[PDB]
């Protein structure tokens, strides 16, 4: 019943090293997490178990070619002595949000 | 409208003092919106439902969803009349018919997909966000989902809107309702497990709710709920009670 | 013979051990016989018979499971490992046979240099043996051996002809069209 | 920028609905509003050159 | 100032001693016009003659100033120090019961172990060290043996065992760039990049960088601040641009992300500027500025802003990104004779 | 004269070490970035070339290039005084001279 | 969208002195050559956008 | 848990479980402008059991090298950290 | 200390498991990693003489 | 021109001066959206 | 000469008021200490010097 | 496969030999009918159908 | 052709087992005429030396 | 791309087949046969041959 996984042959190599694993709250045992919570103000083990936040990697940034920065030149200027006007045609394309 | 159920109730009903404990402006806003209800425009949402169904049915791609929806809003508004609005409602009822026809498909597949789909419809059939304890709510929903999936003999159904859950232990089958349980589980998501809350909400939980979350906690993580909530520390006890 | 009726080369899979997700499949060119230029009619039949004698995926699954069972390195402790994991927990912590003095005197105790409760060996082993708090594996990622049990090499005749399955090189199907993507 | 000037204000608007949707009142203080907001979000001794 | 802006003192002769010795630095007076009270008299302007000079090799380096005064005012110090373990696997390891042997070797190189405020060759300056006693201190919690065996047993369980990561999380490669060269190509063999976090890069003087994995570097004759070992980076400027191509011809941004989609134009000259592409009132580009703010502060599409939550970090962008501007007379004109000479007669 | 002056826009940035995230939108979204688990790089081999142009100095310098790697250790102590560490680095597992 | 704005050219408005002197009488002036508008667009997936 | 200690809330139950429930709602409700939470004392009690040995145990141990092997470039030291059972390092 | 050196590294290992568990690579940076870890852990203007 | 100014919506509630609250007048999808994408692209300050 | 010099290691500590916690492990484990409720001192008289 | 070599002063190859079973089966089923079929196990060159 | 085929099972571990162990001396006793060394060959279970 | 073939802590150097190392630079040994060839490489060659 005891768990004896050999590393350097663990096989996922990310889940075992918690680079893309479940998370510290859910891979440490019941009793060890209770122990950490109880004895957590004087003897710290939180830094000794690795946890990684994982990027959403789907439906969050398009592979489509989209410009990060767009410069909008004035279409109408109408410079005067007291002020300087600039008129722009800001276009937020299909699927874009500005 | 809680004003209507505050007038037509006993002397100090729960919503007769919900308005009372509001600030004067909030109470006056509720009173005004009850007395003279503001009208709402159905379109620009029905069109959204139509385009979402079109994308869901594969008719259009989700990349072009918003553009198609806004073009359809142009086509509707420039001819907005009684006769086009009925066509809008016909297309919305069309979307509903398609969704129900799709649902009848998963109720014909393996039961472990049928109950999962019925559970998704149950989740879509109630509130999706709570003011307090949202993490607890979604953790419970995920735990219930994977409990149904990993229990081969769990069967989810509906009886007049009441989504019940059947668990067959061979010699007996204990039925637990989910609608009334989740209704009871309101204002217990943001629980803050401590000395006074436990008596307060230990008498607030019905046997149905305790049975439901007891059965759910058989598959319970420490990363499921808020680390100091009443539901979290209650499932922590119930899981080991199941184990021992 | 007719090459249209000839058995195709099996599709072997790529595991991608680090992410854990399947890396796709390929035509098994790494083990192929050279039979048309040197072989002719006598070896075309032989190569076809070899190709169609490639084991069906169930047989390959059984062979791989049997090969994995003789590993000695199963994920959980066998009798060999669990015996020593019990042995070291038995000889860990304060000894049970140590008769030490408990002095409940509110004045003038003993020094008790040493080297009134104790924990039982059952619970002591229970702490050591219990698994994580997850008790369920995340979808998608698989270990090498669980990937070998599924995802088996198999002959796939006429693969790119059906209604809407195509293949699984590296994709994530989204819009009911097979979108081999993640570019 | 000519803020809080109703006589020389800017104009942000769409095309199909050409109505100008920015109105600047002479009795408001946009620059001081930005000053107070920026001082509330963070301390003012930080020198952000941009 | 750099040695190229200095001259001998009529008694000193070059090639008699190495340029990395103390009395070489003392006996070479700098030119008096390269910097003076009139040097850009009204401009907050770092002296471009020393923009590439290590500023931490200065007697105003308060950290080193404190670190040197902890040993005393004499050069004959009976030092007693406590050095932490810094290897990530054993920096925070929580060893359980058992017998462990743990050996480590300590440097004796004066250039390595000691930091000068001038960066002179300490070996050539007679500096040395002798280690008398090196003992290892360990603190043990006197927790109940009934619970520490429980604690050690829930830590021997394989489902919950210690995991440690190096905080830097970066493979470190040093690519040589000679003096006159202005370009560098970094080609790499075929690889999978299975979880790569990104790129970080500055340029470090080879004279200030020891041989990597060397028992004793003999060509290392510098004792100032090794920018490789510590975070004392000062050459984050002097990067005109950079490009990434995961394949032979596949640019990584490759989606017209940047205003120059095929390269990471870190900076461009404002004098030659015509289209803009310069942000924060300096020569850094719009593309590069967005990259830095997005990386460190996670909000560029909602608006550029200052982020006081990371000013303590001492290695982020906004706290030490210092744009400056001067004007200067335009020489090579009928007047404006440029009466300051920067080349000593050596 | 105004035609007898110039401009010398310049910036210094000490203790920074320019970072570029391997994230599809250049915004931090987890240690294991957006594209670090994108199975176009992870599944498929690639050999990048990085091209620099620098302000020419007068002395030999290196270019301290830091990649982004997940160098983790899973310290396993199954029995008494049985210590075993497993090392794993995700992009550069071989750890050779590159 | 059409978005127009007007820039101040007043030396006293746009420029701050450490003395507060009248800059119009002190020859202060400004000329705008290029006044361009920039924007940042999140490359979020069109499916979710 | 002496009643003398409990009466002064030195070893007593704690604020959340001895104040009147209405008062706890009041002080929390009026906690943003009229703070009353500093007027009812609460003491955090130490575990006082099963957390520390009475065994004579060294709190801080010095390890000195078994082997040194000094050389001109480096100065090796080899230690031997003996961690007994019940000790966690 | 000889960090980052794979030719003159340290050695930590147990008795039952004689294999060395401290392996150092020439392409990692122990010192700079500590500098970045410590600076993120606390402000660097604090002077800790220990 | 909007279908909300045409009706009898209270002015304070319409402009969220004395309204219900962002947790309860936004569509229940939008609260989840702004919460999920709240670490890199925040929308909470716009409601 | 190196034999003609000494060392004078010293520390200044102002506004500190050296403290010794009456705890088992000399660490804060609650305002009421480990030994402050141990029924050796509390229940029996002891006369410290 | 990664190699580190002592740098020499002239261009050199690296003669890499894998381990393969490059075998032949020679069939002569009839008179003056010769036929071979080449097979190499790891790095197969051959006929994919 | 005839090929010798390896056993491939029940002959070699897949466990992480060090193939060559270097035993540091526990205890030395360097003298002028002899140099002693004392080792601890701890052959773990399942290992053969 | 990342699974070292031995990968079971077989070799004294975990992540490579260290053929030779500089004995002058050598500190922990790992050299065989009175030259700079390593213990691991000597083991592999003699086992193979």
């Amino acid at each position: 019943a005891a768990l004896t996984p050999d590393l350097t042959t663990a096989t996922p190599r990310l889940q075992y090293f918690h680079i893309a694993g479940p998370g510290t709250r859910e891979y440490l045992s019941e009793d060890l997490q209770q122990f950490i919570s109880a004895t957590g103000s004087y003897f710290d083990l939180k830094n000794k178990f690795r946890q990684t936040v994982v990027a959403p990697t789907r439906n969050v940034t398009t592979e489509k070619a989209q410009r990060l920065q767009i410069r909008f030149y004035p279409i109408q200027t109408d410079d005067t002595s007291t002020g300087y006007r600039v008129r722009y045609n800001i276009n937020v394309g299909d699927g874009w949000v500005l | 409208t809680e004003v209507a159920d505050a007038l037509s109730s006993h002397a100090n009903s729960k919503d007769a003092r919900s308005l009372r404990y509001e600030p004067y402006a909030n109470r006056l806003i509720k009173l005004q919106t009850a007395m003279v209800p503001p009208k709402v425009d159905g379109t620009s949402e029905r069109v959204a439902e139509v385009v979402k169904g079109l994308a869901e049915q594969g008719a259009i791609y989700p990349d072009q969803m918003g553009a198609i929806h806004s073009d359809l809003l142009n086509r509707v508004y420039t001819w907005n009349s009684m006769g086009v609005q009925e066509s809008i409602q016909a297309l919305v009822n069309d979307v509903i018919h398609g969704q129900n026809k799709v649902l009848q498909d998963e109720l014909a597949r393996t039961r472990e997909i049928a109950n999962a789909s019925m559970l998704t419809r149950f989740f879509d059939s109630l509130y999706k966000t709570v003011d307090r304890g949202q993490r607890n709510f979604e953790g419970f929903k995920k735990l219930l989902r994977l409990f149904v999936n990993n229990v081969p003999n769990a069967e989810v159904y509906s009886s007049g809107g009441s989504f019940s859950l059947q668990i067959n232990m061979g010699g007996q089958s204990q039925n637990i309702n989910l609608t009334n349980a989740f209704d009871n589980l309101k204002d217990i998501w943001g629980a803050r497990w401590d000395a006074v809350n436990n008596p307060r909400i230990g008498a607030l939980l019905t046997p149905n709710t305790r049975a439901l979350l007891f059965f759910v906690s058989t598959f319970y993580d420490y990363g499921s709920m808020e680390p100091g909530s009443y539901l979290d520390n209650l499932m922590r006890l119930y899981k080991e009670a199941i184990r021992a | 013979m007719n090459l249209l009726n000839a058995a195709p080369t099996p599709y072997v899979w790529k595991y991608n051990p680090v992410t854990g997700k399947c890396a796709g499949a390929q035509q098994n060119y790494g083990a192929t016989i050279d039979w048309v230029l040197p072989g002719g009619n006598s070896f075309a039949y032989a190569a076809d018979e070899i190709r169609r004698r490639f084991p069906e995926p169930a047989v390959t699954r059984a062979i791989t499971a049997r090969f994995e069972a003789e590993s000695d390195q199963q994920p959980y402790a066998g009798p060999h490992e669990t015996n020593i994991i019990t042995a070291d927990v038995v000889r860990s912590g304060p000894p049970p046979s140590a008769v030490y003095p408990f002095d409940p005197s509110g004045v003038q105790r003993v020094q008790l240099s040493g080297g009134p409760e104790m924990t039982p060996d059952a619970f002591k082993y229970y702490l050591r043996v219990q698994g994580p708090s997850q008790e369920v594996d995340e979808p998608g990622v698989m270990s090498q051996r669980q990937f070998m049990t599924t995802f088996l090499p198999a002959m796939v005749p006429h693969p790119f002809d059906s209604e809407s399955p195509d293949a699984f090189p590296a994709y994530f199907s989204s819009v009911y069209k097979g979108t081999n993507a993640f570019e | 920028l000519y803020h809080d000037s109703g006589v020389c204000s800017g104009t942000l608007n769409s095309e199909r609905s050409g109505m100008n949707v920015v109105v600047e009142l002479p009795d408001r203080n946009t620059e001081l509003s930005y000053q107070y907001m920026l001082a509330d979000m963070m301390s003012r001794h930080h020198y952000f050159a941009l | 100032l750099p040695d190229r802006y200095k001259f001998s003192i009529s008694g000193f002769d070059a090639t008699s001693v190495a340029p990395t010795t103390y009395e070489y630095m003392n006996k070479r007076v700098p030119l008096t016009n390269v910097v003076d009270m009139f040097t850009n008299v009204g401009a907050r302007w770092s002296i471009d003659q020393m923009d590439n000079v290590n500023p931490f090799n200065h007697h105003r380096n308060w950290g080193l100033k404190y670190r040197s005064q902890l040993l005393g005012n004499s050069r004959y110090v009976n030092f007693h120090i406590q050095v932490p373990q810094k290897f990530f696997a054993i920096k925070n390891l929580l060893l359980l019961s058992g017998s462990y042997t743990y050996e480590w070797v300590l440097r004796k190189d004066p250039n390595m172990i000691l930091q000068s405020s001038l960066g002179n060759d300490l070996r050539a300056d007679g500096a040395s060290i002798i280690y008398n006693e090196v003992n290892l201190m360990a603190n043990f919690m006197p927790m109940d043996h009934n619970t520490s065996n429980q604690l050690e047993l829930m830590l021997r369980n394989a489902t919950n065992d210690q995991t440690f990561v190096d905080y830097l999380g970066a493979k470190n490669a040093l690519y040589s760039v000679p003096a006159g060269s202005t370009a560098l190509t970094i080609n790499i063999p075929a690889r999978t990049w299975e979880g790569m976090r990104g790129w970080s890069f500055t340029r470090i003087k080879a004279a200030e960088t020891p041989q990597l994995g060397a028992q004793y570097d003999v060509n290392f004759k510098y004792s100032g601040s090794i920018a490789y070992s510590d975070g004392g980076f000062y050459l984050s400027h002097t990067f005109r641009n950079m490009s990434i191509l995961f394949d032979t011809s596949i640019n990584w941004p490759g989606n017209d992300r940047l205003l120059t989609p095929n390269m990471f134009e870190i900076k461009r000259s404002v004098a030659l500027d015509t289209e803009g592409f310069t942000m924060s009132q300096c020569d850094i580009t719009k593309d590069w500025y967005l990259i830095q703010m997005a990386t460190n502060y996670n909000f560029v599409y909602n608006g550029y802003r200052f982020w006081p939550d990371r000013q303590y970090f001492h290695y982020d962008f906004l706290r030490n990104f210092d744009p400056m501007t001067r004007q200067g007379p335009n020489f090579a004109l009928p007047g404006l004779f440029d009466l300051v000479s920067y080349t000593p007669t050596t | 004269q105004p035609g007898q002056v110039l401009s010398y826009k310049k910036f210094l940035c000490d203790n920074y070490l320019w970072t570029i995230p391997f994230s599809s939108d250049f915004m931090y979204m987890g240690e294991l970035t957006d594209l670090g688990q994108n199975p176009m790089y992870t599944n498929n081999s690639h050999s990048m070339v990085i091209n620099f142009e620098l302000d020419p100095m007068d002395d030999p310098t290196y270019v301290y290039m830091l990649y982004g790697v997940f160098d983790t250790v899973r310290v396993n102590q199954p029995e008494r005084n049985v210590l075993a560490m497993a090392y794993f680095r995700t992009p550069f597992a071989t750890g050779n001279a590159v």
